């Protein structure tokens, strides 16, 4: 219909301003570039997660920021990768516009947490895992690349269900809040220093990263540096062939790793000791160096692991996606109006 | 070595940790 009644409030520190069919708002910490609030929609009766941006127009960076999450947001339609609700502004025109909230079915929790406060059995793994691919089929579809997979980015429930988020640009920071210590445990080797020899595969990676974590309890690669990190890798999968061990390292690492000998690949079925030798034979097909070796998405559903969930006709794909904003250079106002479009145009999903 | 949390042998929830 036309505008609904909006209410305001102070939650963390700044003023929430948002329509009244969403009540009881709870901080429920950070977002990227922004920060998120569970709360009860009268409209549709669920719980939801808004999140309100931060400051959306306060530079050229993070202008094009917004407008490149909003159009995300807006394509993403798929059970296991967040998708929008709804998605508002409190200005009524162009000229007062500055605030950007988004709308989404609210999670319990991330990876993070669950791996931090339970055990998980072969049970647990096999769905979730399950989950992962199946959106990152849907996401490979589209040929967007996640880059950025580890447990915090994948937000669950009490029932078990699973949504991939917070897609990453193909750069590297040590900026505040944006989570880099710990995406470099979960990176495959081939971007861990730069982002000129890459595709796809790199997401794969991530995920047997995070299939071991959620099997064993603790994190595969730890490192603490590039050169900590590559070591903990190859003492696992084995030192490889020059040609390869110079497309996946610095000057300064690869002389580190010639400096110690040899390292033999380890059989993973001694490394994950009381594991499902269904869950141990996946995992040897995704940490590979070789990222052409490496098992893709679409073939990952269809391996007798996921026995119990496959099924090649409710597993979707996706309309690729238009990235060719990407290279233009604008201006704030100019973003920020692409921005408003956007916002303009939304159209809610059906109410079932 | 990582032994798992849970050894195989031959409806899932989870606990919301609040
Ligand atoms: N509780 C909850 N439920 C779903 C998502 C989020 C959420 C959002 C978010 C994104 C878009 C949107 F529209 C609404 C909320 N962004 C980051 N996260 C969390 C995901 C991982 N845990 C901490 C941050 N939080």
């Amino acid at each position: 219909q036309e505008r609904p009644t909006f209410y305001r409030q102070e939650l963390n520190k700044t003023i929430w301003e948002v329509p009244e069919r969403y009540q009881n708002l709870s901080p429920v910490g950070s977002g990227a570039y922004g920060s998120v609030c569970a709360a009860f929609d009268t409209k549709t009766g669920h719980r939801v997660a808004v999140k309100k941006l931060s400051r959306p127009f306060q530079s050229i960076i993070h202008a094009k920021r917004t407008y490149r999450e909003l159009r995300l947001l807006k394509h993403m339609k798929h059970e296991n990768v967040i998708g929008l609700l709804d998605v508002f502004t409190p200005a009524r025109s162009l000229e007062e516009f500055n605030d950007v909230y988004l709308v989404t079915h609210l999670m319990g929790a991330d990876l993070n947490n669950i791996v931090k406060c339970q055990k998980l059995t072969d049970d647990h793994v096999q769905f979730l895992i399950y989950q992962i691919l199946r959106g990152l089929k849907y996401i490979h579809s589209a040929d967007i690349i996640h880059r950025d997979l580890k447990p915090s980015n994948l937000a669950v429930n009490e029932d078990c269900e699973l949504k991939i988020l917070d897609f990453g640009l193909a750069r590297h920071t040590d900026d505040e809040m944006t989570g880099y210590v710990a995406t470099r445990w979960y990176r495959a080797p081939e971007i861990m220093l730069n982002w000129m020899h890459y595709n796809q595969t790199v997401d794969i990676w991530s995920v047997g990263c995070i299939m071991a974590e959620l099997l064993t309890g603790r994190t595969l690669f730890p490192g603490t540096d590039h050169i900590d990190q590559l070591k903990l890798i190859l003492r696992l999968v084995g030192t490889p062939g020059a040609e390869l061990l110079k497309k996946i390292s610095s000057e300064s690492a690869r002389n580190y790793i010639q400096s110690l000998a040899q390292m033999p690949k380890m059989n993973f079925a001694n490394v994950f000791i009381g594991a499902n030798p269904l869950a141990v034979d996946l995992l040897e097909k995704m940490l590979v160096l070789d990222s052409d070796k490496r098992i893709t998405a679409a073939q990952a559903l269809a391996h007798a692991y996921f026995a119990q969930y496959h099924d090649p006709d409710d597993e979707p794909v996706a309309d690729p996606y238009d990235q060719s904003f990407e290279s233009r250079d604008l201006l704030i106002d100019e973003w920020k109006s692409l921005t408003y479009d956007e916002v303009i145009s939304f159209v809610p999903p059906p109410l079932d | 070595v990582y032994p798992v949390s849970v050894p195989y042998s031959s409806t899932l929830s989870l606990v919301m940790p609040s």
